[PDB]
């Protein structure tokens, strides 16, 4: 078999943990659509993911620029929310219902 | 690996000198109930680690037979003891 | 109706004792958070992830927004 | 705690087996039984499957070794004994106890000895070897009991069960 | 036959209350409409990955938006 | 420090089974119309660290018709299995983490009476020999009573595990949408581990005959201490299945005072049903099982699994 | 992107376990680099003895062993 | 004698839970599923006494799949490649 | 007692029917497990300690001969994981296969089973139920034709005729000269499975016929030879003839039907360049012939019927299915040009 | 590591507790009678243990009602599933598979 170089890795990795990561989400996935629906298509309908690189990168990518954005415009209310979900024990949502609208009071409206 | 071969060399309780001798036949049914766990136990080795997703509702059948198998061999068991007391296989009447 | 209450009341402590005692381990070992649970193999796949980019070697220290900027 | 967790498990196993393959009195013979089923089931908790491991605890172990044990006194009851306080019994246990070492001691302690003892080594990692990772649906292992697709299956074993009674309500 | 019913209830009311819920349990599932909403909750729960298609001539519906009025009717749930 | 923590549950609840021997007889002597232990305390409180150097000097003899390795083997089997069901129980956190524990639970409370078996054999003859074979054969037979209605409520709980056995009785108390199963979940713990109306295992049992008949203080200690570790461990059991308290985890200080109140209730019912009803002698014992208990938790058993479909009410997992 | 994040792992495990290989020894009764043990040229999934080789210290007990026996 | 009933009248009293690329409840496949699917592909029509000597290929692999034989044995060899020369240099690779 | 006798009795057809419907390994291990389950009530019907002590020795001789069964299935579980019954894909499984089977349709070694469990069963009456047991593994051994050694299932052959032949002759109770001569009617019909597995079948079909025929020829009063003597002057003198008829005919002669197999299986044998492998068996079945006559000197000759006991009265018992037996079980050589083109 | 661990620590303070009550004043310098007084109530007791009928069906009879609630064991997981006529048909045939085990047997059962 034959392998791509060192070089194209050690791209910007997305250095977060997993309850941030799991923070917003759910308004992620749902509005960029492009690079990462085609991806699956790139891994599903054709295997071997050692062709499939290119699009690996452009899901990673538009998400460096996704937290790139919310830190900017709206990360206030973003930390207080990640925090008391990271109160842990199997990360419930119900818990921090009540602080969700706190979040979401300007993602609907300002960005 | 190493983790079939022992047990592999477990499978070797049967041995046949002991699956029915010597007397207190006690002794030869137990062998009998213990030669299970030697393929209820080699065949979870097989079905777990390659993914078969349907072939791991036979370990648990494996067992509700021979469990019934062996409860009948112990009820005549007892029918060898009820005629006399003590089940000692070097009884024998009928020749061949 | 009285000098039974005595001898309910050190039995009774002694059952408030290791409840408290796990509780204050797992919040304390792990610097003031609940212990993380992992029920299916793919809830342990976020942790051994985390273990390999929180700080040093742990999955109870955070990241945070504000590390990659 | 070390990597050898496993293969340091099945030895008690198979020497649980030579405990009582060979004749101690049949109520040490439940002292071979009970400790090789949870040395046993001690290998069966890994790899994944802990439901089916639990469960030689519950149905063989709890089931069937009570009722083995529930007899011996009703029949054979004469006046018990140890075993390796006699000749015949100490006779055999050494015979497979070296094998038991001996099949270890070449296996791969050696090199490579030399072309036939060498296909499977020892070890290292690779017992388990499931990488990578899977999903949050179940082990699985945990999907695979069904009252789906087969219905033919239980529908016999069902039935089979229902003439081991009648079988028993005879003769005794 | 009608004192049967009155005239055991009064010697062993034991196995009576058995039956009595022996009955009435392979009964109900052919009765209320409550099921086949047991199968339609537990068809659409997703478990697995939903795996995307491809454009070829159809174009049938559901285009590369998701939140486009696009795919069938599980929203019933959310005002249930 | 995980060492730390296994050693702070052994120790804080051998006081717990030292501290009820002394209320075994305060709540049982107030129904006589009498007081507790009055004068050694000063109200009691200090008797059962004098009761117990006692049994530690007096000579532990062993019976010279006895056998050996069997005698002492069964009560490293007793206090094995009375200390390592304790493991895998939430108040609110547990010490393990199982998947699947309630299982483990009948993993653990089947080999008990493996121990019976031994030292009503180990010993000597016949007011232990026949009379311990039919204490095996009354344990045996509350397993289908017990396994049975245990699964009954699975089926409206989800899964295996006990951290969503707190989460699914957050506004019920599940007492009452299963109130007949939780009759008969009572009366086989009052039977299974061997207490006073069905009572052929102890001491009320032909009252001469029982498997404490033969045991010197010395390892007798134990069988009693053993023993009485199982009974506070049904009562932990029972109140963390149907009686369930709520969580809050912000504040988890709260659930356990909540808490070992509930299983203190119900550990006093063990010693206010024997200072009222008599025994069972051996055959109405087992007649009331098969014939009377057991078909009623068969049609619990089909009427649990026809109505989460019938409801369309299927618990989640 | 977990998915993305995970398969750039395993190709950096492959080519350092291949290049800290091919560098190791190169004897001519020794073998060939770039060489699969199957006929077919297709992608097969990796094993654990190709990820972590005959290292086996103290990390690969806890890829195997991490999820049993506990959090 | 095979009677083979089942053929006749289309219910499945088994069939499903024969080979490792059936059904999948959940679409989960093994270890080996690729090459499950590429070698029932060879012998169908085929009466099975040629192809056990002309497919020869996608069965060997297969069995080659499932033990990972030579697999073990290219990667045993390499312990004894190096592991000699602890002493004589090349750590390779240095951490990490 | 009635019903559940039918319900015992039913079932051990039902456990044959799974044998034979199955593309499973796991389901032939249900199959002819539950015979093993649903024959010792039948062993047992009149509790008498020789029957208990019979049905015991019976038992556990197939449990093992089950249980080596799923060890074969295991072996090649981890070999390529296909469970249809076809070709075993190991050396190591076949051999392990084919002489754990051995011991269910008794063959040379694993001796004893025939005898021992069928002499002295109270229940002579029948105890025709050991034709199933004889009928579900060579059920088995049609599909896995194309995987075995061919020095093993010949050497369990050569020595099947060769010891059940000389094993008899050193008898009287008659029921065990039905139990020998069954383990020959074995040796002859798998010496030819790996040449054409069908001509097979018809040695199988004729072995049920034939033997059949022979037990219920036997309700009478018959338990021994001296028995066999005292029926001719007392009960039938037309019971005499029609017990030599059979037996002539289960000998192979070619005035009769028994000789339809070897001549046919022989057009098989050779055909295929192997001429001393049926020269040897061919020789070998005539000393089975030396039971029957001996036999046939008995009844057929007025040899002392002594004691005078008159059965003055007839005689109603269920004699079913007897009337059409010898006359399928002697005059068919001429009316089979295929009988081999039905079966096969 | 430590499951394994939570339990060698429970056996080994159970086989510690024995040792020391048992067997540490049993090397005491007292008189220790070694006469065979020390069986109580049944002096000599020269007998087998004799066979009872009635307490070996006992045995049998939850061997096989233990087998089949094993078969029952996984109804909660047989929930969340595809097609559930199925699962609800055959998931009561078992308990009347039970059932009529018992009634058959409950003609005869004897002073148990
Ligand atoms: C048989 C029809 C079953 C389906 C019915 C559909 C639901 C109908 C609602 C109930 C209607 C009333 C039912 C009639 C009951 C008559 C039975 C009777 O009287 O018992 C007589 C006899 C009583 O004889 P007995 O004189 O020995 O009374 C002893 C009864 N005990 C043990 C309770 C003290 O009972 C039987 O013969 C059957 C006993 C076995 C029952 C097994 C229970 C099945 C478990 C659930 C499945
Ligand atoms: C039809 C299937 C439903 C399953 C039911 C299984 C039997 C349940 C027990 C029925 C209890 C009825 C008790 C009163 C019967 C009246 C007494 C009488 O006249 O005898 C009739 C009896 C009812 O049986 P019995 O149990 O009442 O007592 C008969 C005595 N023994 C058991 C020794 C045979 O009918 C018969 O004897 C024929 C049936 C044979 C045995 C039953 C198994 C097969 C069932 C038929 C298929
Ligand atoms: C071929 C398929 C296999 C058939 C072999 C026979 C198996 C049938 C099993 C039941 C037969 C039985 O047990 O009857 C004995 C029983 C003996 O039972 P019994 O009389 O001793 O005990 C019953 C007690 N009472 C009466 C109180 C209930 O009856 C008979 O003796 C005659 C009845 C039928 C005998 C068999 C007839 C069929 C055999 C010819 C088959 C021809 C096949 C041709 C192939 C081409
Ligand atoms: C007289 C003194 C001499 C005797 C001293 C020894 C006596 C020991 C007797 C102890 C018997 C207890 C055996 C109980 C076995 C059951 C253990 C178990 O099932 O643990 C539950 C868990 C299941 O896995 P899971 O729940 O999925 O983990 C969560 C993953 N997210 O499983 C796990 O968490 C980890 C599974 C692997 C842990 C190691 C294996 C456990 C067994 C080790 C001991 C072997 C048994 C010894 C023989 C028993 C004899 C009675
Ligand atoms: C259609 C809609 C659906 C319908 C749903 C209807 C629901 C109905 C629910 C009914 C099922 C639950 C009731 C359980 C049955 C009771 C058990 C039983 O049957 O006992 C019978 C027993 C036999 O004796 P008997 O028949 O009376 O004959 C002697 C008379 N001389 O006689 C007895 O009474 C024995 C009494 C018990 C024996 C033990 C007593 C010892 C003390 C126990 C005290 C326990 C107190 C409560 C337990 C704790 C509760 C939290
Ligand atoms: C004319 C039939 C015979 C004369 C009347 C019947 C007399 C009789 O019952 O004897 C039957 C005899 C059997 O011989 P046996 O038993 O030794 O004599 C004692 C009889 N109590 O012999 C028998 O008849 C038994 C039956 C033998 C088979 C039938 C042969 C009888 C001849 C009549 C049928 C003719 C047509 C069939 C043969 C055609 C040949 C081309
Ligand atoms: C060569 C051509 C192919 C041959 C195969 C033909 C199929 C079998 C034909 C024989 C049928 C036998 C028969 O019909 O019953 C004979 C006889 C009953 O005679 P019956 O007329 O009822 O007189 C009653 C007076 N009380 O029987 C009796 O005396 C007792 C009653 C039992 C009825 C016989 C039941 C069997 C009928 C089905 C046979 C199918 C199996 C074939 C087995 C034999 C094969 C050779």
């Amino acid at each position: 078999v034959e392998l791509p170089s060192l070089e194209d890795l050690k791209v910007q990795e997305v250095k977060v943990s997993s309850s941030v990561l799991k923070a917003a989400a759910h308004h992620y996935g749902a509005q960029c659509d492009k690079p990462n629906k085609e991806f699956m298509l790139c891994r599903w309908e054709e295997k071997d993911p050692r062709r499939c690189l290119e699009e690996g990168k452009l899901v990673n990518q538009c998400a460096l620029e996704f937290f790139r954005q919310i830190k900017r415009h709206c990360a206030e209310p973003f930390t207080e929310y990640w925090t008391c979900i990271d109160y842990s024990g199997l990360q419930l949502f119900r818990r921090c219902r009540k602080q969700q609208a706190q979040f979401d009071e300007c993602v609907l409206d300002k960005l | 690996s190493m983790v079939y071969m022992n047990i592999m060399m477990a499978f070797t309780v049967s041995l046949v000198g002991l699956l029915m001798y010597r007397s207190h036949l006690m002794s030869s049914l137990l062998c009998l109930e213990g030669m299970m766990l030697s393929l209820f136990v080699m065949a979870a080795l097989t079905i777990l680690n390659s993914h078969f997703t349907l072939a791991s509702m036979m370990p648990i059948i494996l067992l509700v037979f021979a469990a019934c198998e062996a409860a009948l061999g112990l009820s005549l068991l007892v029918m060898v003891s009820n005629t006399y007391g003590t089940d000692y296989v070097q009884n024998l009447n009928l020749l061949q | 109706w009285f000098e039974v209450l005595p001898g309910i009341a050190v039995m009774g402590v002694c059952l408030f004792i290791p409840g408290m005692a796990t509780a204050r381990i797992h919040r304390f070992s792990n610097g003031g958070k609940e212990k993380r649970v992992a029920h299916y193999p793919y809830q342990w796949y976020l942790m051994e992830r985390d273990r390999r980019v929180s700080g040093v070697n742990r999955s109870y220290v955070s990241k945070g927004l504000e590390n990659i900027d | 705690m070390m990597l050898y967790i496993v293969f340091i498990l099945s030895v008690i196993f198979v020497m649980g087996f030579v405990g009582f393959s060979s004749k101690p009195s049949p109520i040490y013979g439940g002292l071979g039984l009970i400790v090789s089923g949870g040395v046993g089931c001690g290998i069966v908790l890994n790899f994944g499957g802990s439901f089916l491991g639990l469960m030689v605890f519950l149905i063989y172990l709890g089931g069937m070794m009570v009722v083995f044990g529930y007899t011996t006194a009703m029949a054979t009851e004469q006046y018990p004994e140890i075993w390796l306080s006699n000749k015949a019994v100490l006779g055999a246990f050494v015979t497979g106890l070296l094998m038991e070492f001996f099949m270890v001691y070449y296996v791969l302690k050696d090199k490579e000895v030399e072309v036939v003892f060498e296909f499977n080594g020892l070890g290292d990692w690779v017992i388990y070897d499931t990488g990578d990772s899977g999903f949050f649906s179940e082990e699985a292992m945990g999907i695979a009991a069904l009252y789906s697709y087969g219905t033919w299956l239980v529908i016999v074993t069902g039935w089979s069960l229902l003439i081991g009674v009648v079988v028993i309500m005879e003769i005794t | 036959v009608a004192a049967f019913l009155k005239n055991v209830w009064a010697k062993e009311p034991v196995l009576v209350a058995s039956f009595a819920i022996a009955g009435l349990a392979v009964i109900l599932p052919t009765l209320s409409p409550y099921t086949k909403y047991s199968l339609m909750i537990n068809r659409a729960t997703p478990y697995n990955y939903p795996v995307p298609l491809r454009d070829d001539g159809n174009m049938p519906d559901v285009p590369s938006h998701p939140q486009d009025p696009q795919g069938p009717s599980l929203e019933w749930l959310k005002r249930l | 420090m995980f060492m730390i923590n296994i050693l702070m549950l052994i120790i804080p609840i051998l006081l717990a089974v030292a501290f009820l021997t002394l209320v075994e007889r305060k709540v049982l002597g107030y129904m006589q119309l009498r007081k507790g232990p009055n004068v050694v305390g000063p109200y009691g409180l200090l008797q059962p660290i004098a009761d117990a150097i006692k049994l530690f000097i007096k000579e532990p003899l062993r019976p010279a018709t006895s056998s050996a390795s069997m005698f002492i083997l069964a009560p490293i089997m007793a206090l094995g299995l009375a200390l390592t069901m304790w493991i895998p129980l939430p108040m609110p956190y547990p010490l393990i983490n199982m998947n699947l524990g309630v299982l483990f639970m009948l993993a653990m409370s089947s080999l008990a009476v493996y121990s019976i078996l031994w030292s009503g054999w180990a010993s000597n003859s016949k007011y232990a020999l026949i009379g311990a074979l039919r204490a095996v054969a009354q344990t045996i037979s509350y397993e289908v009573t017990l396994a049975i209605i245990l699964l009954s409520v699975l089926l409206m709980s989800g899964s295996f595990t006990l951290s969503t056995l707190i989460t699914t009785q957050e506004q019920m108390w599940l007492i009452l949408p299963a109130w007949p199963l939780a009759m008969m979940w009572f009366i086989s713990t009052l039977a299974e581990t061997n207490r006073a109306p069905f009572d052929l295992t102890e001491g009320e049992s032909e009252l001469v005959s029982g498997f404490n008949v033969e045991y010197a203080a010395g390892p007798f200690a134990l069988f009693f201490m053993a023993e009485y570790a199982n009974i506070i461990m049904m009562n932990i059991f029972t109140a963390i299945l149907f009686l369930g308290t709520s969580h809050n985890p912000h504040m988890p200080e709260l659930y356990t005072i909540n808490f070992t109140i509930k299983s203190l209730l119900l550990t006093m019912s063990f010693l206010w049903i024997r200072a009222s009803y008599p025994r069972f002698r051996y055959d109405q014992l087992m007649h009331l099982l098969w014939k009377n208990f057991l078909p009623l938790t068969l049609a619990l058993c089909m009427w649990h699994v026809s109505l989460p479909i019938l409801t369309s009410g299927i618990p989640p997992q | 992107l977990l998915q993305a994040e995970k398969d750039r792992r395993v190709l950096q495990m492959l080519r350092e376990n291949l290049e800290e290989e091919a560098t190791v020894m190169k004897d001519v009764p020794g073998w060939k680099v770039g060489e699969s043990v199957f006929h077919t040229t297709r992608w097969v999934t990796p094993m654990m003895g190709e990820l972590y080789g005959l290292r086996a210290s103290e990390e690969v007990l806890s890829a195997t062993y991490g999820f049993i026996w506990y959090t | 004698p095979f009677f083979d009933v089942q053929k006749r009248l289309g219910v499945d009293l088994d069939r499903w839970m024969t080979i490792q690329s059936a059904e999948q409840p959940h679409k989960i496949p093994s270890r080996c599923h690729a090459f499950e699917k590429e070698w029932i592909e060879c012998a169908h029509g085929i009466g099975s006494i040629r192809a056990e000597k002309e497919c020869k290929i996608e069965f060997e692999d297969f069995r080659e799949c499932l033990l990972r034989q030579k697999t073990m044995k290219r990667l045993h060899a390499i312990r004894r490649q190096r592991e000699k020369l602890i002493k004589e240099g090349k750590y390779t690779p240095p951490p990490h | 007692n009635p019903i559940i006798f039918i319900i015992i009795l039913l079932t051990i057809m039902l456990g044959t029917i799974i044998v034979m419907i199955s593309s499973h390994w796991l389901l032939v291990w249900i199959g002819f497990e539950m015979n093993m389950l649903a024959i010792i009530p039948i062993m047992m019907k009149n509790h008498n300690p020789r029957a208990t002590e019979a049905s015991t020795k019976y038992f556990l001789t197939q449990s093992t001969a089950s249980m080596l069964l799923m060890m074969a299935v295991i072996i090649n579980l981890m070999f390529s994981g296909q469970w249809t019954v076809m070709k075993l894909f190991n050396p190591m499984a076949s051999m392990l296969m084919t002489m754990a089977l051995a011991m269910k349709l008794g063959m040379a070694p694993f001796h004893f089973w025939v005898p021992e469990v069928t002499q002295g069963i109270p229940l002579s009456s029948g105890l025709i139920l050991l034709t199933w047991q004889k009928l579900a593994p060579m059920s088995v051994l049609y599909q896995i034709f194309p995987s075995i050694n061919l020095n093993l299932i010949l050497t369990l052959s050569v020595l099947s005729i060769l010891i059940g032949g000389w094993g008899g002759l050193n008898q009287t109770q008659l029921r065990k000269i039905m139990a020998y001569s069954s383990i020959a009617h074995m040796g002859w019909m798998t010496a030819v499975l790996p040449y054409n597995p069908t001509m097979t079948l018809l040695n199988l079909i004729i072995y049920i016929i034939m033997t059949s025929t022979m037990f219920t020829m036997f309700m009478a009063n018959s338990t021994t030879t001296t028995l066999s003597l005292s029926h001719t002057w007392n009960k039938t003198p037309i019971m005499t003839v029609l017990i030599l008829a059979t037996l002539l005919s289960m000998g192979g002669l070619p005035p009769l039907s028994g000789f339809m197999p070897k001549w046919m299986i022989i057009q098989e044998m050779t055909k295929n360049n192997s001429i001393i492998l049926p020269t040897f068996m061919a020789i070998t079945a005539l000393l089975n012939l030396y039971f029957y006559m001996r036999l046939t000197y008995s009844t057929t000759l007025t040899m002392f019927p002594s004691t005078n006991n008159m059965k003055m009265k007839w005689q109603f018992p269920l004699m079913k299915k007897m009337t059409f037996l010898p006359t399928m079980v002697v005059l068919s050589t001429m009316m089979l040009p295929l009988t081999p083109m039905l079966s096969v | 590591m430590n499951l394994m661990l939570a339990l060698l620590t429970n056996f080994t303070l159970a086989t510690l507790l024995v040792i020391i009550a048992f067997w540490l004043p049993q090397l005491n310098v007292y008189s220790e009678k070694t006469s065979p007084y020390e069986c109580g109530f049944d002096p000599m007791g020269s007998a087998r243990l004799p066979f009872s009928m009635k307490f070996f069906l006992v045995a049998i009879t939850f061997l096989l009602f233990d087998l089949e609630i094993a078969l029952l064991l996984p109804l909660p997981w047989a929930s969340q599933t595809a097609n559930l006529n199925t699962m609800l048909t055959m998931a009561l045939f078992l308990i009347i598979l039970l059932a009529v085990s018992l009634a058959y047997e409950w003609t005869q059962k004897g002073l148990e």
